[PDB]
């Protein structure tokens, strides 16, 4: 747990607060996948 | 880095690692006690801070 | 007689006084230190405090000097 | 002078007096302070400028009191309206989720949100 | 006689003792104002006030002290 | 006469007493002058005499205790 993922995870339940906009549900809701990658082949594709 | 709203110059920047934090006189020039371990903090925040800034 | 003695012994027993005015004085020039160097630049409000604060320390100090002197005169 | 930004959205980037709450405690800025780095921990701030406060709910960040006097917050999401009951629903789910799993963390992170909103 | 008038100049001696407490406590308060002062360049205009006052208490038992000392002594 | 020349020696040994409290006091400004050094790197040249003043002041407070000893000693 690295510390700015400790203050993502902070920023995320803090708009849980009634009061609400797009903008932070979009900054609350992302996706990606993250691949690794040899020295070549490719590990499985993991969800960020 | 886009230079001019209609150019675009590739740009690269270097981020400073925690070493670099810890051999900078930045302690003549700020004060942490040592109880904070403020590189291994401050790396990690400017690490996402910095990039963040080069993904907009 | 006994009381002349007493006299000189009362005045050693004071001169005991003088110990924790010196430590204070100590006390106060290391603080002195520790913000001198944790500012770079506190030195000028700083240094009448200082001064301030070692006048007082050490005027216990003479407080217990003054009593060993009477004791010891009369 | 006080710089006090977000991703989205940059608020004081003086001030007079700004009240933190920080790796170091609570940590008060007036004026001259010595220049420190601070880790801002999951906080309820208040920025004084004048007598007029301005109250902020804030994710936890970093301070640095320059050598120049720029307090440069740095934060992810900061106002009043920022605390302003479903997050003590959301904590009891949470609770819930630590019996299995990073996610106890989470939920550790909430219980000092929870806390943190409830001091407001 | 030679008894009491001893005791006096003695027990003056003994009382002079308590003195060294307060001598080391009004630099504990002054150490606390330069740090503090270092510290928050500005909180100087409220806390030299705080300063003054704990160095008259923490200086007010040294008087009581010094106070008997002089009943002995001169009494 | 023997009690008048043993109260002196007496009165002697009790003012070396005295002298304890200035040398942890001497060491305490050095203390800082040494955290001080290593704090800043560059505190040094200011700092110095610094605590060469605080030096003398706090053995001064020694010197006075000695010179009480020595003249409840000698007389």
């Amino acid at each position: 747990i690295s510390y700015a993922a400790y203050l993502n995870v902070a920023a995320q339940a803090i708009r849980s607060t009634e009061l609400q906009t797009a903008s932070v549900l979009n900054r609350s809701q992302t996706d990606a996948f993250y691949t690794q990658y040899k020295n070549a082949s490719e590990p499985t594709p993991i969800t960020k | 880095d886009p230079v001019s709203s209609l150019s675009f110059e590739p740009s690269e920047k270097p981020i400073f690692n925690a070493k670099t934090i810890e051999q900078s006189p930045s302690f003549g020039k700020f004060e942490i006690d040592t109880d904070a371990n403020v590189p291994r903090d401050l790396f990690e925040y400017t690490l996402a801070n910095q990039m963040l800034t080069a993904m907009a | 007689q006994l009381v002349l003695a007493a006299k000189y012994i009362g005045a050693g027993i004071s001169t005991i006084g003088l110990l924790g005015a010196g430590i204070g004085i100590a006390i106060v020039f290391a603080a002195l230190i520790n913000g001198v160097s944790r500012n770079p630049s506190i030195k000028d409000t700083v240094f009448p405090m200082a001064i301030l604060g070692f006048a007082l320390s050490e005027a216990t100090g003479l407080f217990c000097l003054m009593v060993s002197f009477l004791l010891l005169f009369g | 002078k006080l710089q006090f930004a977000l991703p989205h959205e940059t608020l004081y980037s003086e001030v007079t007096q700004v009240n933190l709450p920080a790796k170091s405690g609570r940590i008060g800025v007036l004026a001259n302070h010595v220049p420190t780095v601070e880790q801002l921990l999951p906080g309820v701030v208040e920025v004084m400028e004048g007598s007029n406060s301005k109250k902020f709910f804030i994710s936890g960040g970093f301070a640095t009191v320059q050598p120049d006097s720029q307090l440069c917050v740095t934060a992810i999401e900061a106002p009043l309206e920022s605390f302003s009951e479903n997050i003590k629903n959301l904590l009891a789910e949470a609770k819930k989720n630590v019996s299995s799993s990073r996610e106890a963390a989470e939920a550790a992170i909430q219980v000092e949100v929870l806390e943190n909103l409830q001091s407001v």
